[PDB]
């Protein structure tokens, strides 16, 4: 999965 | 509310210490008590607030995508039957990470978003408020799957808006903000060319502005660029 | 009980679901359910019962222990206070904790370990006895810490005895056993030598019955062995 | 910690 903050 | 009566000092207090022990859902439930206090969040009770929510959902996301696999499995060729348990279970666990969303939203409905009148603190609930969204889009599939998308999208462009006229560059919030907005678009919008355009962007405004910046500041700028940077690499 | 609507094969196999979905409260409800049933469980079933309650009072013992550790650290010299909260919190955990191993012993004597006469079946009952004892004494302090202690004690050496009688040295439910029991003594009773001897006295003679298994028993065996002299290791 | 099974 990508990449989320 | 099982919290309202502790003092808010003691469940920020708490929160704190779930966290040192990894009871995320205990931290979310003391943040939820403390944001029922009525009072406004400083930064600090902000992140407090998401990470500990952030960990519940990634948590029942993580789940979510195992059974839903195990269950595209079950309904392929050459599988039999199984019953309805899988389904049931996914269902299950369905509706209590639409219970979670349901909640932060709320919390963000009533009332932090209405009262939240600095860049920083609107834009990072407007940010959340998108987030909690995109999670209900990713298992939605009835009449309403359309209009939780642009739930999202709407909270997600005014938080834009608002971060490009009162944010540098460079500030984590906005780019947090885009990271995740790029991901909507990838994911959930099945716009992959707005999601390339938008994390681009971001990072190279972004680098632009990183010699105004302090050591610690840059720091902080500089991971969430290569989170950017990551995601461009996994899409292109 | 809530899962006494749903059939007991249905409750095993979301079992299966819930610990690929790593949901191990949801396991072990599911379990407990299932034992409800009142039925006799097969190998795989205790297996999948142990498994689920192991991961989750696993969890709350870690963070049992972090919230001690600052407890600890607020009651020294130099710290000046912090309130109530710290206690609060670790005595909330823990209560948590001493639920969740009641509940366990309530299923052993309701009705597991007195319909259990096979030395695989009765022998793994009543080292869990001895395990959830064992964490109840982990955290006790009160009046009847001794008998706790003594009822971990008692279930394990009846268990011991069992198994010395009816199991080979390389049965892998023995080795988890003595294994166990050996931590019991250096952990729990203050008896680190008799914890050394029982562990080497395992190691040694299930060394020895190695020769009697198949390649697939031997595995089994060997990685309990290589426990025990994990801890050998770390206590001479 | 000792390892325990
Ligand atoms: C993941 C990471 C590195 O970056 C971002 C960036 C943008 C967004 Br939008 C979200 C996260 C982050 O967490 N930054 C951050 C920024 C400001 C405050 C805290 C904090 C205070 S307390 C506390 C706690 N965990 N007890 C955490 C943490
Ligand atoms: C930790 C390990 C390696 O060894 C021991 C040894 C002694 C004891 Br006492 C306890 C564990 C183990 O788990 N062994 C084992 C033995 C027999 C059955 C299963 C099983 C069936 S199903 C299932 C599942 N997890 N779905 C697991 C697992
Ligand atoms: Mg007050
Ligand atoms: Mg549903
Ligand atoms: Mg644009
Ligand atoms: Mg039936
Ligand atoms: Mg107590
Ligand atoms: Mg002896």
């Amino acid at each position: 999965f990508p990449a989320t903050v | 509310g099982a919290m309202g009566s502790m003092e808010r000092a003691s469940l920020i207090q708490k929160a704190k210490l779930a966290e040192q022990a990894e009871r995320y859902e205990d931290m979310a439930a003391f943040m939820k008590g403390a944001v029922e206090k009525g009072e406004e969040l400083s930064c600090e009770e902000r992140n407090l607030l998401s990470v500990a929510y952030k960990n519940v959902v990634g948590g029942q996301r993580a789940a979510w995508r195992v059974l839903s696999s195990i269950e595209q499995k079950s309904n392929e060729e050459g599988s039999e039957e199984k019953g309805p348990e899988v389904r049931e279970y996914r269902e299950k666990v369905e509706t209590e990470l639409q219970g979670v969303c349901d909640t932060v939203l709320g919390l963000l409905d009533s009332h932090l978003i209405k009262e939240a009148g600095d860049a920083e603190s609107r834009v990072f609930y407007l940010k959340m408020k998108g987030d909690y969204y995109r999670y209900l889009a990713e298992v939605a599939t009835g009449d309403d799957k359309k209009r939780i998308i642009d739930s999202a999208r709407s909270a997600y462009q005014e938080a834009m808006d608002i971060s490009k006229k009162e944010m540098p560059p460079t500030n984590p919030i906005r780019l947090g903000l885009a990271l995740n907005f790029s991901v909507f678009h990838y994911e959930i919008a099945n716009s992959p060319e707005e999601a390339i355009s938008l994390a681009k962007t971001t990072f190279d405004e972004a680098m632009a502005d990183l010699h105004t910046l302090s050591e610690d500041s840059y720091k902080d700028s500089t991971l969430i660029m290569q989170l950017l940077r990551d995601n461009l690499t996994l899409w292109t």
